[PDB]
C-alpha cells in the first residue's frame, strides 16, 4: 500500500475487502479477536493459504513533531509478521532498517507522542457505522455520540467511583462502629 | 463546549451544502433530537424530516462535528457507501479536502470502494488520499 | 374498492388483519436488509415481538409482570428500611426510658 | 496366605451367592451414574428379586450385608455403611438395620501420590481452556466451600448470607446456566438434598414468610473425617504441624454441634 | 374455502409506472419465481404491497402512492 | 501381599481416575510413585523388573478379576510404541518441567532421569458379562445407547468402504508408516499407495440424527470425550476409544465376522492390510467377504523385518499392494 | 411511626403476595405456551436444516425475570471444531438468512399466516444458500395443506429436485 | 499543563505500573491486610491528577477513578483485616489465590483443579467406574 503524509483513503474495490483492509490496518495497532474479523487461527488475517502476515510501517520524522529522530532514524520501519501460530513479531526499525524496537509498546509510545481504536468515534466497525449512520435515532444518535465522546463511558465511570465511594462510606460507618466499641471499653477501662 | 461545537460545525457544514438549527441532547431520556432549519426544508424540524442521502449528510456532519473538539488525532471509518448516496460521498471527499488538507494532526483511515479518492477532489496537504493498488 | 365499491384504506387494514396476513410484520414480510435486522434485533425484544405476532395478551402479561417486579423492589427496600427503623426505634425508646 | 485363604472361602461363599456380584454391579453403576446412596428397602427388594431368580430361599439380610462388605474388602478395601434415619437428626454396625447405604474408601493417604495426581491434572487445567470427571469436581469444589462456609456458621447459615458469599467468589447468582455445567446452583442444591450432602431448613415467621437456613447433611457429615477435615485445611494454607491442635480446636469451634456426635 | 386461506387469483395492473395493462393468472399452489428486476419486480412487489393496505415503506423503493 | 494387595487397590483406584484404563508406562510411574509412599523403592532394578513385580501382581489381580465377571487385560496400542511414546514423551517433557518445581528429591531426579521406555499397552478392566445391573448402567437414558450404536454402525461401514487418495500426511499414521519404511528397507522416496480406510468420519453425522435436539446431542458427545468411549480427530472426525474398543471388540467381533491380527491375531482397527482386492477378496471356500490380511503395526514390523514384504492370502506387492488403516 | 409502619405493613404483604400469585400464574399461562412454541417451532426448523444436512438449533433462554428472556440460535458446518452460538458477530450472512428463513417457516407453523412471500432477500448470496432456499421451499410444497407459496430469485441454478405438488415460477423483469 | 503529550502518557504510565503494584497488594492484603498500600496509592494517584489538573483526556480520568475504586477497596478490607488479630474466607480466597499460579475476576483454572483434586485425595467415598457391556445388548 502507498501512503505517507496523507491520511488512508483506501481506495478498495470490491474483492479487495475495502472493510477487511480497514480491519487490518486496526490489526495493526493490535486488535483481538472480535475486532479482527479473523477468529482464533490468524491465517485469514494473512493471505488466505499465506503465513508471512507482513505489516512494514516505513515512518520518517523529517517533519514536524519527531520521535527519536536521532536515535529511532528519522524513517521508522514498523515490522508486524502476524503468523498462523504463537504471538506476532515485531520490529520498529530506524530509517536505516536498525531495529529500534521489537514491540508495540514503543509504538504505543510513538501514537501518544502523536495520538495517531479504542473510541467508537476513533474507529467503526462495519456493524457500528451501519448503527451510526442508519440503526440511529434521537436516542441511539444519543448513545452513538456520547460514547464517541466517550461521555457515556465518562459518566460510567463517573458513578462507578460514585457507587465505591457510597461503599467507603458503608466502611466508615462499620469500621467507626468498631471505633466507637473500642473507644467505649478504653473510657470504661479509664473510668 | 463539545455539544456548542458540534451544533456550530454541523451548521457550518450545511451551509457549505446549503443549513442551520440546533441538537436537543436530552440527557434524561438520553435523546440526541437534531432539528435543524434547512433551505430544503420549511423549519426548524428534525433530520428525519430530511431525505435519505439528506439525513446520512446530517449525520456524517454531526459526527464530524463530534470529532471536532475532541482530543484524537486518529479517526476511521468503513462501509458507509452502501447505505449511502454517491453525492454524499463526493460532499464528504470535498470536506475532507478542505478541513483535512490543514489537519496535519488527524490519521483518518477512511474506505471507499470506487476509486474516488483520486477521482474526486480530496488530495490535498496535511492528510488527504494516496494510492491504494486496486485489485 | 371492495367488490368495487370506492372505501378507504382503513378497511383493506381491517380485511388484512382478518386475512392473518401482516405485509409489514418481519414473522410474515420482510427484506434482505430487514433480515439482517432481524440477524441483529435484540434476542429479548425479537423474541417477544415474534411472540407478539402469535400473542400479545401474554406480552401484556409479562410488562405487567416486570412492572411488579420493579413494584416489589420498591417494597422490599421500603420493607428493609422499615425493619431497621423498627430495631434503631426499639434501641432508642430504651435509652429513652433509662433517662 | 490370609488373604488367599480368606478369598478362596469368598470365592466359596461365591458359589453360595453369585448375587452378591450381581449387587455391588448394581451398587457402583448407580453409584458412578449417580453417586447414589441407596435404602435398606431397596436394598431387601432387589435381594427377594434375585432370591426368586436364583430360586433359592432368603437367608439372613445381616450374613448377606457382612458377606459382601468383606467381598468388597478384600477385592475393594472399603466398608458398606449404613445411615441412621433422619428421623434421629432432627427428632454396633446396625447393618441390617441401618437405613441408608454407600460404600466408603477404607485407605489412608498415600502422600507422594495425591500429589503426583495433583501434578497430573495441573497439567490438564493448564492445558484445559481460557469435563464430566472436573464438571463434578467443580461441582464438589463450590460444595467444599460452602462446607467451609456452614463451618464458619456453625453448621447454621441463611439462604441468602450463602447467596451473597458465592457472590463472594465471582458466583454469578442472575440464573443463568453454569459456567461448564450449564445448570442453576438452585438445582446443584437439589442435587445436595437428594445427595444429602446438605440440610434445607424452612421455618414459617409469621413477619418474614419462610425462612431458609441450612446445615450440613449426612452424605458430608459421615464423608467429612475429621482428621481429614483438619489436615485438610492444613494443606489449603500449605501449614506445618506448628498450628495443628491449635487450629485442630479452632476446627472444633467452628463445628459444635454440626455433626449428630 | 375450498383453497387455502387468502389464497389470491390473477391480478390485473394497469396504468402502472410503465404496465398500461397486465393480467398475472397466479398460482395457488407454488411460486418459484426466478428473475431479476428490469420492468418493476421489486416496484411490483410494492404494487401489490400497497393495492392490500400496506405501506410501500416496508422496503423504501417509492413512497408515495400517486 | 496385604502391601501388594493395597497396592493393587491403589492401582484400581488410579484406574478409576483412569476410569477403567491404564498405561503400562504410566502404571510405572504409578509404581515408582507407590514405591516412595511405601519408602521400599530398591534402585538396583531394571524398569524390566518392576514390570516383572507388576505383572506378578496383575496376575494375582486377574485372578481375582475372573472371580468377578471382570477383568483386566494388557493390549499394546495399535498406533504403536514408538508413536505412543512420542506423544506420551511431549507429556513427560511437560512433566519433567512440571516436576523440576517438585524436583526436590533424588527420587524426583530418578524419575525424571528414567526415559520411558517405548511402550504402547495399557490395561483395562472391563466387564464379561451381560445380566440386569449391566444393562443398569444408569449412565442415561436408552436413546443415548441405541444412537451411539447407530452411530458405530456407521463407523464399521465407514471402516469397510476403503476410500482412495493421498494419505493425509496430517495423520502421524502415515508419518510413522513412512518411516518405518524407510527404517527397513532405506528407500527415502519409496511410493506410497493410495488407498486407505478409517472410521472416524461420520461426526457430520452425528449431526444427522433427528430424534434428539443438537444440545443434548453435543452434550452426551462430551460426557464420551470425558468418558473416553470415542475420540475427537483435530479434523473434526471422531472414532471410538480403544478400550471402549477392547469391549466391543469382542462384541463386534461376534457380530460383523471381524479378522484379527495375523502376527498376534488380535483384531486391530488400524494398522496395514493388503492393498490387493485379491488379499480383501471373499475366501471362496467361506464365502464371507474376507478383509485383507492385516497385522498389528508392530506385528507387521516384526513380520517384514524377518518374514516378508509380500502377502500370504494373494502374495502382493505389500510395497505398492498396501492400505493404510486408521 | 411504629403504628404507621405496622399498619402498612400487612397491607403491603397482601399486595406482594397478591404480585407473588398473579406471577405465579402468569409462569403457569406463559411458560407451557411458550414451551410449545419453542420446542415445535425448532423441531421443524431444525428438520429442515437436516433436510439441508446441516447443524442449527434455536435455543430459549429464561432467566429469572421474563424480561430477561429472549431466543438465540446456536450452528454448525465446520466439523474440525464443535458447535456455538449463531448470532451476527462472524458467520456468513447466508447462513442467518437462511436462519430467518426456517424462522418464518416455524412461523407459518403457528401463526395463522396462511400463505408465504419471500420479497429478494436472496441478494448476495452464494450459490449453496439459495439452492437451500430453494430446496425450503420444496419442503414448503413437501408439507401437508398446499398453501400459496411466493419466493422471488435473480437466477435459477441446476441439480433442483423436483416434485408434484410444487409449481416453479419464474419473474420476467 | 494543559495539554502536553508527555505528562499524559507518563501519568497513564504510572497509573499502569501502580496498577501492577496494586495487584501485587491484591496479595499481600489477601495474605495480611496491609492499609500502608491503600493510603500510599491513594497519595500516588492523588499526586499524578494533581498533575493532570489543566490536563483534559478522558481516559486519564477513567483509569484514574479505577485506582479510586481500587484504593478504596484496599482500604476497607485492611481496615476490616486491622480491627482483630473470615478466616477461611480469608483461607478459600487464599486457597483459590494459591490455586492461582496463572503467569505470576472470573474463575481460574486451578482453582477448581486445586479444589476437586483436594476432595478426591480426601474423599472417604471411593472413586467408581463404568461400562457398556450390557447396554451393549
Ligand atoms: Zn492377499
Amino acid at each position: 500500500l502507498e501512503l505517507g503524509s496523507r491520511l488512508n483513503f483506501i481506495v478498495g474495490n470490491n474483492g479487495s475487502g475495502k472493510s477487511a483492509i480497514l480491519t487490518a490496518i486496526t490489526i495493526g495497532l493490535g486488535a483481538k479477536a472480535s475486532e479482527t474479523n479473523r477468529g482464533s487461527s490468524l491465517k485469514d488475517l494473512i493471505r488466505e493459504g499465506c503465513y508471512s502476515a507482513k505489516i512494514i510501517l516505513h515512518l520518517d520524522n523529517s517533519k514536524y513533531g519527531a520521535y527519536q529522530q536521532g536515535i529511532f532514524g528519522n524513517e521508522i520501519i514498523v515490522e508486524r509478521i502476524i503468523k498462523r501460530d504463537g504471538p506476532a513479531s515485531f520490529s520498529l526499525r530506524s530509517e536505516n532498517g536498525k531495529e529500534i524496537s521489537n514491540k508495540k509498546k514503543d509504538i504505543q509510545t510513538v501514537v501518544d507522542y502523536f495520538s495517531v481504536v479504542s473510541n467508537p468515534m476513533c474507529f467503526l466497525s462495519q456493524d457500528a457505522a451501519r448503527s451510526f449512520l442508519t440503526a440511529s435515532t434521537s436516542q441511539d444518535k444519543y448513545s452513538h455520540f456520547m460514547k464517541g465522546t466517550l461521555l457515556q463511558e465518562i459518566t460510567e465511570n463517573l458513578l462507578y467511583a460514585s457507587a465505591i465511594h457510597d461503599s467507603a462510606q458503608e466502611n466508615m460507618a462499620l469500621h467507626l462502629e468498631n471505633l466507637k466499641s473500642l473507644k467505649a471499653e478504653y473510657e470504661d477501662a479509664k473510668k | 463546549g463539545t455539544c456548542f461545537d458540534a451544533d456550530m460545525d454541523f451548521r457550518a457544514s450545511l451551509k457549505v451544502r446549503k443549513f442551520s438549527g440546533n441538537l436537543s441532547f436530552i440527557k434524561d431520556t438520553k435523546s440526541l433530537e437534531i432539528y435543524i432549519l434547512t433551505t430544503n426544508d420549511e423549519k426548524a424540524r428534525n433530520v428525519d424530516t430530511l431525505s435519505g442521502g439528506e439525513k446520512s449528510f446530517s449525520q456524517m456532519a454531526l459526527l464530524l462535528a463530534t470529532w471536532k473538539p475532541m482530543r484524537s488525532r486518529i479517526i476511521a471509518l468503513d462501509q458507509f457507501d452502501v447505505f449511502m448516496d454517491q453525492v454524499n460521498r463526493k460532499i464528504g471527499t470535498t470536506l475532507i479536502v478542505k478541513k483535512l488538507k490543514d489537519i496535519a494532526r488527524t490519521q483518518t483511515i477512511i474506505i471507499t470502494p470506487q476509486d474516488i479518492g483520486k477521482i474526486a477532489d480530496i488530495d490535498s496537504s496535511g492528510v488527504s488520499i494516496h494510492r491504494m493498488r486496486d485489485p | 374498492l371492495i367488490n368495487d365499491y370506492q372505501v378507504s384504506e382503513s378497511v383493506v387494514k381491517t380485511l388484512v388483519a382478518q386475512l392473518n396476513i401482516q405485509l409489514d410484520n418481519l414473522c410474515q414480510f420482510l427484506s434482505q436488509e430487514r433480515v439482517e435486522e432481524f440477524a441483529r434485533l435484540k434476542s429479548v425484544k425479537l423474541l417477544v415481538e415474534t411472540i407478539r405476532s402469535i400473542d400479545a395478551s401474554l406480552l401484556d402479561v409479562l410488562d405487567e409482570l416486570r412492572e411488579l417486579q420493579g413494584n416489589e423492589q420498591s417494597l422490599q427496600k421500603d420493607l428493609d428500611f422499615k425493619k431497621a427503623k423498627i430495631v434503631h426505634l426499639r434501641q432508642e425508646s430504651d435509652k429513652l426510658r433509662k433517662s | 496366605d490370609v488373604d488367599l485363604t480368606e478369598d478362596l472361602a469368598v470365592a466359596k461363599i461365591v458359589k453360595e451367592n453369585p448375587v452378591a456380584r450381581k449387587m455391588v454391579r448394581y451398587i457402583l453403576s448407580r453409584g458412578e451414574s449417580q453417586n447414589s446412596i441407596i435404602t435398606r428397602n431397596k436394598l431387601q427388594s432387589v435381594i427377594h428379586e434375585a432370591a426368586r431368580e436364583e430360586n433359592i430361599a432368603k437367608p439372613s439380610f445381616s450374613k448377606m450385608f457382612m458377606d459382601i462388605n468383606a467381598i468388597l474388602y478384600n477385592v475393594y478395601g472399603f466398608e458398606l455403611q449404613g445411615l441412621p434415619s433422619k428421623n434421629n437428626m432432627n427428632a454396633e454396625p446396625l447393618g441390617h438395620r441401618a437405613q441408608k447405604f454407600i460404600l466408603l474408601n477404607n485407605v489412608p493417604h498415600s502422600k507422594n501420590f495425591d500429589d503426583f495426581k495433583i501434578l497430573q491434572s495441573a497439567h490438564t487445567y493448564e492445558e484445559l481452556i481460557v469435563l464430566s470427571t472436573d464438571r463434578d469436581l467443580v461441582y464438589k469444589g463450590v460444595l467444599s466451600v460452602i462446607l467451609c462456609i456452614v463451618f464458619f456458621s456453625k453448621n447454621n447459615i441463611l439462604h441468602q448470607e450463602l447467596i451473597k458469599f458465592l457472590e463472594t467468589f465471582g458466583i454469578p447468582s442472575d440464573g443463568s446456566k453454569i459456567a461448564i455445567l450449564n445448570i442453576t446452583i438452585e438445582d446443584l442444591i437439589k442435587s445436595l438434598e437428594k445427595r444429602e450432602y446438605i440440610v434445607r431448613l424452612e421455618e414459617k415467621s409469621d413477619t418474614d414468610g419462610e425462612v431458609i437456613s441450612y446445615r450440613i447433611g449426612r452424605r458430608t457429615q459421615a464423608e467429612l473425617g475429621l482428621e481429614s477435615l483438619e489436615k485438610l485445611v492444613q494443606e489449603i494454607m500449605g501449614l506445618e504441624k506448628e498450628q495443628t491442635k491449635s487450629l485442630h480446636d479452632d476446627i472444633i469451634k467452628s463445628i459444635g454441634d454440626s455433626y449428630s456426635i | 374455502s375450498s383453497f387455502q386461506p387468502g389464497s389470491i387469483i390473477k391480478i390485473r395492473l394497469q396504468d402502472f409506472v410503465t404496465y398500461t395493462l397486465t393480467e398475472f393468472n397466479l398460482s395457488p399452489s407454488l411460486n418459484m419465481i426466478i428473475g431479476p428486476n428490469g420492468s418493476g419486480k421489486s416496484t411490483f412487489v410494492c404494487a401489490v404491497c400497497l393495492g392490500l393496505a400496506g405501506k410501500p415503506e416496508y422496503i423504501g423503493r417509492s413512497k408515495k402512492v400517486e | 501381599p496385604v502391601t501388594g494387595d493395597a497396592t493393587a487397590k491403589y492401582l484400581l483406584q488410579y484406574i478409576l481416575s483412569a476410569r477403567g484404563i491404564c498405561h503400562e508406562n504410566a502404571l510405572i510411574l504409578a509404581l515408582m510413585r507407590l514405591e516412595t509412599d511405601a519408602s521400599t523403592l530398591n534402585t538396583e532394578w531394571s524398569i524390566q523388573q518392576w514390570v516383572d513385580k507388576l505383572n506378578d501382581y496383575i496376575n494375582a489381580i486377574n485372578v481375582k478379576l475372573n472371580l468377578l465377571g471382570y477383568k483386566i487385560i494388557r493390549i499394546n496400542h495399535g498406533i504403536g510404541r514408538n508413536a505412543v511414546t512420542l506423544k506420551a514423551k511431549q507429556n513427560f517433557e511437560s512433566f519433567e518441567d512440571n516436576t523440576a518445581i517438585r524436583a526436590h528429591n533424588n527420587d524426583y531426579a530418578v524419575l525424571q532421569s528414567i526415559v520411558l521406555p517405548e511402550s504402547n499397552r495399557f490395561f483395562v478392566y472391563v466387564n464379561l458379562a451381560s445380566t440386569e445391573e449391566t444393562k443398569l448402567a444408569t449412565r442415561f437414558n436408552q436413546n443415548e445407547i441405541e444412537f451411539m450404536k447407530w452411530a458405530i454402525e456407521q463407523f464399521m461401514i465407514s471402516g469397510e468402504t476403503i476410500v482412495e487418495g493421498p494419505a493425509l500426511e496430517t495423520s502421524i499414521i502415515v508419518k510413522e508408516v513412512n518411516r518405518i519404511l524407510v527404517a527397513a528397507t532405506g528407500d527415502s522416496n519409496l511410493a506410497k499407495w493410495r488407498k486407505f480406510s478409517t472410521f472416524t468420519v461420520g461426526s457430520t453425522n452425528l449431526f444427522q440424527f433427528q430424534e434428539l435436539t443438537a444440545t443434548d446431542i453435543e452434550d452426551l458427545l462430551l460426557r464420551l470425550c470425558e468418558l473416553k468411549w470415542f475420540y475427537r480427530t483435530q479434523e473434526g472426525k471422531f472414532g471410538i476409544d480403544l478400550r471402549c474398543i477392547a469391549e466391543l471388540e469382542e462384541y463386534l467381533t461376534s457380530m460383523y465376522n471381524l479378522n484379527t491380527c495375523q502376527n498376534c491375531h488380535k483384531l486391530a482397527i488400524q494398522g496395514v492390510r493388503c492393498g490387493n482386492e485379491s488379499c480383501r477378496e471373499e475366501n471362496e471356500e467361506t464365502g464371507e467377504n474376507s478383509l485383507s490380511q492385516i497385522w498389528h503395526v508392530d506385528c507387521f514390523k516384526h513380520y517384514i523385518t524377518h518374514v516378508s514384504k509380500n502377502c500370504d492370502r494373494c502374495g502382493s506387492s505389500l510395497i505398492t499392494e498396501g492400505v493404510y488403516v486408521i | 411511626e411504629l403504628r404507621e409502619l405496622e399498619h402498612t405493613v400487612p397491607q403491603q404483604s397482601k399486595d406482594l403476595e397478591t404480585i407473588k400469585a398473579k406471577l405465579k400464574e402468569d409462569h403457569a399461562v406463559l411458560e407451557p405456551k411458550l414451551d410449545d412454541i419453542v420446542s415445535k417451532i425448532s423441531a421443524r426448523f431444525a428438520r429442515l436444516f437436516n433436510n439441508v444436512g446441516s447443524a442449527g438449533a434455536v435455543r430459549l433462554e429464561k432467566p429469572k425475570d421474563y424480561a430477561e428472556w429472549k431466543i438465540e440460535i446456536m450452528v454448525k458446518f465446520r466439523d474440525n471444531a464443535p458447535l456455538k452460538k449463531l448470532d451476527s458477530h462472524t458467520q456468513s450472512g447466508g447462513e442467518r438468512a437462511v436462519s430467518t428463513v426456517l424462522y418464518m417457516i416455524a412461523l407459518q407453523e403457528f401463526t395463522s399466516a396462511p400463505f408465504r412471500v419471500v420479497d429478494q432477500i436472496n441478494q448476495g448470496m452464494d450459490s449453496r444458500n439459495e439452492r437451500i432456499v430453494h430446496k425450503a421451499m420444496v419442503e414448503n410444497a413437501c408439507a401437508e395443506n398446499t398453501s400459496q407459496y411466493f419466493l422471488i430469485t435473480p437466477k435459477l441454478l441446476t441439480g433442483l429436485h423436483y416434485h408434484e405438488k410444487m409449481r416453479i415460477h419464474c419473474v420476467m423483469a | 499543563k494543559d495539554g502536553d503529550p508527555q505528562l499524559e502518557f507518563k501519568v497513564l504510565q504510572g497509573y499502569r505500573d501502580l496498577e501492577s503494584e496494586m495487584h501485587k497488594g491484591r496479595a499481600q492484603v489477601t495474605r495480611t491486610g496491609d492499609i500502608g498500600v491503600a493510603m500510599d496509592n491513594l497519595n500516588a494517584v492523588d499526586s499524578l491528577f494533581n498533575k493532570v489538573i489543566g490536563i483534559k483526556n478522558n481516559g486519564l480520568f477513567a483509569h484514574d477513578a479505577r485506582a479510586m475504586v481500587s484504593i478504596s477497596e484496599l482500604a476497607q478490607i485492611s481496615v476490616r483485616n486491622l480491627k482483630f488479630d473470615a478466616d477461611e474466607q480469608s483461607a478459600a480466597d487464599q486457597q483459590e489465590e494459591s490455586d492461582g499460579d496463572i503467569d505470576r475476576n472470573e474463575f481460574s483454572q486451578f482453582n477448581w483443579f486445586r479444589i476437586g483434586a483436594l476432595y478426591n485425595t480426601i474423599s472417604k467415598n471411593a472413586p467408581i467406574t463404568d461400562h457398556l457391556m450390557g447396554p451393549l445388548s
